[PDB]
RNA sequence: GGCCCAUUCGGGUCUUGUAAUUGGAAUGAGUACAAUGUAAAUACCUUAACGAGGAACAAUUGGAGGGCAAGUCUGGUGCCAGCAGCCGCGGUAAUUCCAGCUCCAAUAGCGUAUAUUGGAGUAUGGUCGCAAGGCUGAAACUUAAAGGAA
């Protein structure tokens, strides 16, 4: 009897399958939408199951005839080079962000090259990816990691190309200690436009520029607007405001594009307005950046690691991350308050599993 | 051609009679020359160097 | 006994695993193969690099 | 000049891998000390010796683990590797600290010790200190001194050079002389540990006592074919094992198993610097 | 809520301008010797953060999260052991219980470099039992000793190099890589004898759950009508359809000379014509050199020499010439295959 | 089909072969030439 | 020979015409091939002039 | 070449050109080697093919000078050392077959 | 036939070669009896009896140079060149094979590493920087008047 680790409910799906591939245990997610008009599995899940599969190598996925029950079977990280087609449903980013997880502890090099819809709201960016999760993995040791846009493709009709790279190889990440909040130096961003008149990036500068002027940090925001083949088929603009520390070198980021119909300056206020909030609400990540350093610390050795996160930043779903963790690694996070007063910070300790690539060949 | 086979089957089981002769009786395994000296891997050597 | 019936699958392996031992080699395993050594439109079948 | 030379190549033998301990500083285990020869070396009465001299306490039968306070702040695990089996030479260059390889100075060295040397030294090299017993049956002392150091120099190019090979006169009212095993003992007291990949990375325990738990009315009831369950006491060693139950174990010999129950206990041989300079007869204590 | 909603939740966009038209909530943010003791100093330092951070735990999450630390005398109690364990129980053979990371559970095909011991006297073969002590476990399993055609495939051995180290790849319990083992061939006292008993050492270099091993197949035919430069090969196939998929294809001479598999003849069936880069003789020999797979046999015999009740004695799956012993059986021989003294006449022309 | 697929296939892989392995020797010649030679200088001097 | 083994430098013997094939002859190799093609390309050379 | 030392020690970090095809090349031979009392890395020859397995990742070495006495067709120029121990046994002896690895 | 010199052409010289067989003699290491020795013992001195043909009673350490395959890799202006080759096709009681390939030097010694008694011009699948490309207006538009070419 394999005695499969039962979960249940379509929450958080992506990150069950991404944990089970890393501790190697098999399991049974059941009952995923079974009571709604299409039960069964969506097919963006299909298609990140077929991703895994894509990149693992002797790991068995079993899907029920209903859709409702999916049995899987991990098996060795193997990576390799492969080209992906994201389906219309969901953007390139909602396939890109679980192969951060898996990316430095394959045999080889993830190299895949993505098809699809560049940006959406629910989903995370091009510019998310690359300037907000990669920084915290080169900070847990990922050297080297990059994310090319090859094309750029905007909802609805898409086509654009992404390409992900990772020459990092670990053995393991490293014990992390971020016990101070980190000191913003500098805001940065991207405001690009697809297939649509390039005044519109000038106007959303403008508009974001209008809610950070108050502050004394520097703020520098480029224009990338897209020409050509590169600007992919159906029209669209964003932007994306991303905080960096210059000595820790921890960044904060807030992104959005444009439905049809609305003025870009709004677009533009309302990007700033929610990078200061992210900035109001974190303590030394994000929200969007902590399940990367959650996992990290916990897939790390056997070592305790400290990281502050905020009162706010405790939450529902940081709840459902930690009980998912704690029932897959049976790992649990003591969180101990920080002793000054000022504000209420909570240092979460975090000792490392031990888990090490036996992937990689020592040759 | 049964002969034949009878004639070299006769010979393997002789060849490991023999083995089974120059193995010991006695009860302790004694250490062998090659691991009592140790001399590795060498080339040949004339003889006029012993001396 | 759980361990005693264990051993008796073990047992047919290890003897399946000496009747493959002992047995001739497959044609393809044979080293230099001519076509009277082999069946008739084998390489038909089976891929080669 | 010449001696900062000189001062620079043994600093750059004193330079060595870094690498984590992972070794508890509070409450240490025990080193498993393991007497490992051919099967008439000696190895019972040396155990029995070296017990009478530390716990003061003879035992007409010596099997499975004896664990003895030695020191102020060391005890010593005895475990008396079978001769005659070859798993358990393996299990055993898996599991020692410190290896007593025992040869027979009048015979001289044998397969089985260079086996198990070759099995250490693959694994993992433990500790390694030559005791040559049977020095008496030699009847002419040029021949004493000239086997002793053929001995010392096979020795020599199978452990590190400059490892200890001890040798022991013979016995004198069945067992080994007392001021041999005092030197011995002191020996054992001033040697120092380095810890191995493979048990700083696995949790590992040598079992102390075997119980059954399984219920005899069950027994009576489906045969005595049925699985039993079986309860094994002794102290942990390597990295810490996990507090929940369903931990993945081997049993070296039997096969995998799942940890169903687990509880700690208090130290049955607890060392005299956690019940509180000489160290003290009451506290010499052996188990 | 789902994390697979990346943007996190936020409230209204009037509301959140409404609160952040002021900046002064977040304006507080805005603004050894040796290499070797320097890798010492932060080992010293992650332990005793360690210790600190375990010390101002509460004793019972501590014993949680730490689990049982070692030099701790415990209890652990086990289900389902075979009963011969209970009932054979001997106390001189030691009982060592060795905890397995995630890993060593799995099974998969394991590759390691491997050499035949200095002091073991006989080679090793290909498919031919060894018992393995790989990690906690001995197990007894069949390996294929491989070699790279100087880096280009991984081509099977039929034994194992004297004196060298080669590739080797089994079926059993995965381990890390750069993990040693050793590898037995027999485990019985009854078998013991003079002899030393370790056959193989080695290290493991990459574990996989398949691999592709290939055998070298030589195609061997002859010619029977020979003109300059172009041939008619006979014997190298059965009918015109296997030429067919074949034309194209290098061939070469036992000579050394090249050519290529150009037609298929019509009749009779397995004949070709090819094209050589010289004239060939009757006395040649056509080889086409293909490849063929090799899949590594699926045997995990552990060895279980505790359940028993002799504890030595353990047997297993035999050597190829011990079987061939047993069922009286003679050694595979080709009479071609035999090496003879060559002697060559001077080499006169006309 | 398979002929060409395979030629094209062979000549791709020796020729990233050789561009690897000419990288590596032009990387190890040029740093470690440059120790050697700031090395040579140094005991020129002294 | 600073860093070779003498095991590394055993005598590769030599293989022999097949016993089916013994009617045509001796098994040429490249020896034998390059007298044949060398006394052929003089042949040739002298022609040719 | 080492500061004050004939002899240096150092942690293999990997082998480089085992993916070339050329037994007994240099580029076989070379070994990257991470100094321990400086953490510089510098490149090794291991004496032989025969060797190179013996020589694995994250073991202590003893590097001595090189030194060559003429210009090969094949070497690498450049490399200024060579392995003579590892794990404190001597290659030389592994390779001779008078010694095993200590691990 | 062996050897010596010499860029080659060549020249100088003369009982040499043999992994061929065979004969008895010698004795040291050792094994070991005694006495001597000394409070006693060790050791020393003396010392009967045994103690060699694979004299297996089994000397090392370094250097130089080959040669071999139905074997492997790389580059090509057929048959070549290079790197190399414990890996060949069968076979491990299986095979007696360049017979264990030849030669050199020190010798109970013998190696390694480190320390110490410029001019002129090529090559560069390394690093860094600069590039190079499109009729312009003209793109999210195949879109005007002008040109630019023609
Ligand atoms: N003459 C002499 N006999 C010894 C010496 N050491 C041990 N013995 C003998 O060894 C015998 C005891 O055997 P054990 O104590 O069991 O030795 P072992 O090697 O552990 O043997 P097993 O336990 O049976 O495997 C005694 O009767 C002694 O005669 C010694 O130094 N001199």
């Amino acid at each position: 009897a394999p005695k499969y680790t039962t979960f249940q409910g379509s929450q958080n799906f992506r990150l069950r399958i991404v944990l089970a591939t890393l501790s190697g245990k098999p399991i049974k997610i059941e009952k995923i939408r079974s009571g709604d008009l299409n039960p069964g599995l969506k097919d963006y899940e299909v298609s990140f199951l077929r991703l895994i599969e894509s990149v693992t190598n002797g790991s068995v996925i079993e899907i029920s005839y209903t859709g409702t029950t999916v049995i899987y079977r991990p098996g060795i990280i193997v990576g390799g080079a492969s080209t992906h087609i994201c389906p219309s449903s969901k953007p390139v980013g909602y396939f890109v962000e679980p192969m951060l997880y898996l990316a430095p502890f394959s045999k080889k090099k993830f190299s895949i090259l993505f098809k699809g819809i560049t940006a959406s709201h629910n989903d995370a960016g091009i510019e998310a990816i690359k300037w907000g999760l990669m920084p915290v993995m080169e900070k847990f040791g990922v050297r080297e990691c990059a994310l090319h846009t090859l094309k750029r493709g905007s909802p609805p009709l898409g086509g654009g190309e992404v390409h992900l790279v990772v020459d990092s190889l670990i053995a393991q990440p490293i014990t992390m200690h971020e016990i101070d909040r980190p000191i913003i130096s500098s805001i940065t961003g991207v405001a690009y436009s697809t297939r649509v008149s390039p005044s519109l990036v000038n106007r959303m500068i403008d508009g974001a520029k209008k809610v950070l002027k108050n502050l004394q940090c520097e703020v520098n925001i480029t224009a990338d607007v897209w020409r050509g083949e590169n600007s992919g088929k159906s029209p669209g603009w964003g932007i994306t405001l991303v905080a960096q520390s210059k000595q820790k070198g921890w960044s904060y980021f807030a992104e959005d594009i444009g439905d049809a119909g609305s003025i870009p300056e709004e677009l533009g206020e309302k990007v700033a307005c929610q990078l200061l909030e992210e900035i109001s609400k974190s303590a030394a990540v994000g929200r969007n950046q902590l399940p990367l350093a959650i996992v990290y610390m916990v897939i790390g050795k056997e070592d305790i690691g400290r990281l502050r996160i905020n009162k706010e930043q405790i939450d529902e779903r940081f709840i459902i991350l930690l009980r998912d963790i704690k029932k897959i690694f049976n790992t649990e996070v003591f969180l101990k308050p920080v002793d000054e007063a000022d504000n209420e910070d909570m240092i979460a300790t975090i000792k490392g599993i031990g888990f090490t690539n036996t992937s990689k060949k020592i040759a | 051609k049964e002969a034949h086979k009878n004639a070299v089957i006769a010979a393997r089981e002789g060849k490991l009679a023999e083995l089974a002769e120059n193995v010991s009786g006695d009860g302790k395994r004694a250490i062998n020359y090659q691991i009592l000296k140790n001399k590795g891997l060498t080339p040949k050597r004339n003889k006029d160097n012993r001396n | 006994s759980s361990f005693e019936k264990q051993q008796i699958e073990i047992r047919k392996q290890i003897e399946q695993l000496e009747n493959e031992a002992v047995a001739e080699k497959k044609w393809s395993l044979k080293g230099e193969v001519k076509a009277k050594d082999r069946p008739e439109d084998a390489l038909l079948t089976e891929e080669l690099e | 000049a010449r001696t900062m030379q000189r001062s620079s190549d043994v600093n750059e033998r004193k330079l060595h891998v870094p690498m984590v301990d992972r070794t508890p500083e509070d409450d240490p285990p025990p080193f498993i000390v393991a007497v490992v020869g051919p099967p008439g070396t000696g190895k019972t009465t040396l155990i029995r010796s070296l017990v009478r001299r530390m716990t003061k306490s003879t035992l007409n039968d010596i099997q499975g683990p004896i664990t003895v306070v030695s020191g102020k702040h060391r005890r010593l695990t005895f475990l008396e590797c079978p001769a005659d089996d070859l798993n358990a030479m393996i299990d055993i260059a898996k599991i020692a600290d410190l290896v007593l390889l025992l040869i027979d100075g009048n015979f001289g060295f044998e397969m089985e010790t260079m086996e198990f040397l070759n099995i250490a030294q693959h694994h993992g090299m433990p500790r390694v200190l030559g005791v040559a017993t049977h020095l008496d049956l030699f009847k002419s002392q040029s021949t004493l001194r000239a086997s002793k150091k053929r001995l010392k120099h096979r020795f020599w190019t199978e452990v590190y050079q400059g490892a200890k090979l001890f040798y022991l006169s013979g016995v004198i009212n069945g067992r080994y002389p007392d001021r041999e095993i005092l030197n011995l003992s002191r020996f054992i007291s001033v040697m120092k540990f380095r810890p191995l990949k493979w048990r700083n990375e696995h949790p590992y325990m040598l079992a102390d006592r075997f119980t059954d738990l399984t219920h005899p009315e069950l027994i009576e009831t489906q045969g005595l074919q049925i699985d039993r369950k079986v309860a094994i006491y002794g102290y942990l060693h390597g990295t810490p094992l996990p507090s929940a139950p369903g931990t993945r174990v081997h049993i070296a010999g039997v096969g995998d198993f799942s940890v169903a129950q687990i509880e700690k206990l208090p130290d049955p041989c607890p060392t005299p610097f956690y019940q509180q300079k000489r160290l003290d007869d009451k506290d010499k204590l052996i188990y | 809520v789902d994390l697979e909603k990346f943007v996190p939740y936020f409230d209204t966009f009037e509301k959140l301008a409404k609160k952040w038209k002021s900046v002064d909530a977040i304006k507080e943010r805005f603004l050894y010797d040796t290499w070797y003791e320097l890798q010492k100093a932060k080992i010293s330092k992650q332990l005793e953060i360690n210790n600190i951070e375990y010390q101002e735990m509460t004793p019972e999450q501590r014993q949680r999260i730490e689990g049982f630390k070692a030099g701790s005398y415990v209890r652990i109690v086990f289900e389902k052991v075979p009963m011969e364990f209970v009932k054979n129980f001997n106390p001189k053979f030691p009982i060592v219980m060795g905890g397995l990371l995630p890993t060593e559970i799995k099974f998969g095909i394991v590759k390691a470099r491997l050499r035949r011991h200095r002091w073991h006297k006989k080679i090793l073969k290909t498919n031919d039992p060894l018992v393995l002590s790989l990690g906690w476990r001995r197990f007894q399993t069949l390996p294929i000793y491989t070699t790279t055609d100087s880096r280009t495939r991984t081509r099977m051995l039929k034994y194992t190099p004297e004196h060298t180290y080669c590739n080797a790849a089994f079926y059993g319990p995965l381990c890390s890589p750069n993990t040693p083992f050793c590898g037995v061939q027999i485990v019985a006292n009854s078998d013991t004898g003079n002899g030393f008993r370790i056959a193989a050492t080695g290290i493991v270099e990459e574990i996989d759950v398949n691999i592709e091993i290939v055998k070298k197949l030589k195609l061997v035919g002859f010619p029977y009508k020979i003109f300059k430069n172009t041939a008619f090969i006979k014997d190298m196939f059965s009918s015109a359809m296997e030429v067919a998929r074949f034309e194209g294809a290098q061939i070469k001479t036992v000579s050394g000379i090249r050519g290529e598999i150009k037609r298929a003849l019509s009749k009779p069936e397995g004949h070709y014509r090819a094209a050589f880069e010289d004239k060939i003789l009757m006395s040649d020999i056509v080889i086409l050199r293909s490849w063929y797979p090799v899949r590594v046999k699926k045997f995990y015999n552990p060895v279980t020499s505790l359940l028993l009740k002799e504890k030595t004695e353990w047997k297993g799956l035999r050597l190829t010439g011990q079987i061939r012993a047993a069922m009286n059986l003679e050694t595979p021989s080709n009479p071609d295959s035999a090496y003879h003294k060559i002697e060559r006449v001077e080499r006169h022309f006309n | 089909f398979e002929a060409r697929q395979r030629i094209e296939e062979k000549n791709k892989e020796s020729s990233d072969y050789h561009a690897k392995m000419a990288h590596i020797v032009n990387t190890i010649n040029t740093e470690e030439g440059a120790e050697k030679n700031k090395y040579e200088r140094e005991r020129k001097l002294r | 020979a600073k860093l070779v083994h003498d095991v590394q430098k055993k005598q590769h013997r030599e293989r022999s015409q097949l016993t089916s094939r013994s009617r045509y002859g001796f098994l040429e190799k490249h020896k034998d091939y390059v007298k044949r093609a060398q006394d052929f390309h003089r042949k040739q050379s002298t022609l040719k002039v | 070449p080492f500061g004050g030392s004939s002899h240096a020690k150092g942690i293999v970090l990997e082998k480089l050109g085992i993916e070339s095809k050329q037994p007994n090349s240099a580029i076989r031979k070379c070994v990257r080697v991470q100094l321990i009392k400086n953490g510089k890395k510098v490149t090794a020859f291991v004496p032989n093919d025969g060797c190179l397995n013996f020589v694995d990742e994250n073991d202590e070495v003893l590097l001595a000078g090189f030194g060559r006495k003429g210009k090969a067709k094949g070497d690498i120029p450049g490399v200024r050392f060579k392995v003579v121990k590892v794990s404190g046994v001597s290659l030389l002896a592994l390779w001779k077959e008078k010694k095993e690895k200590p691990r």
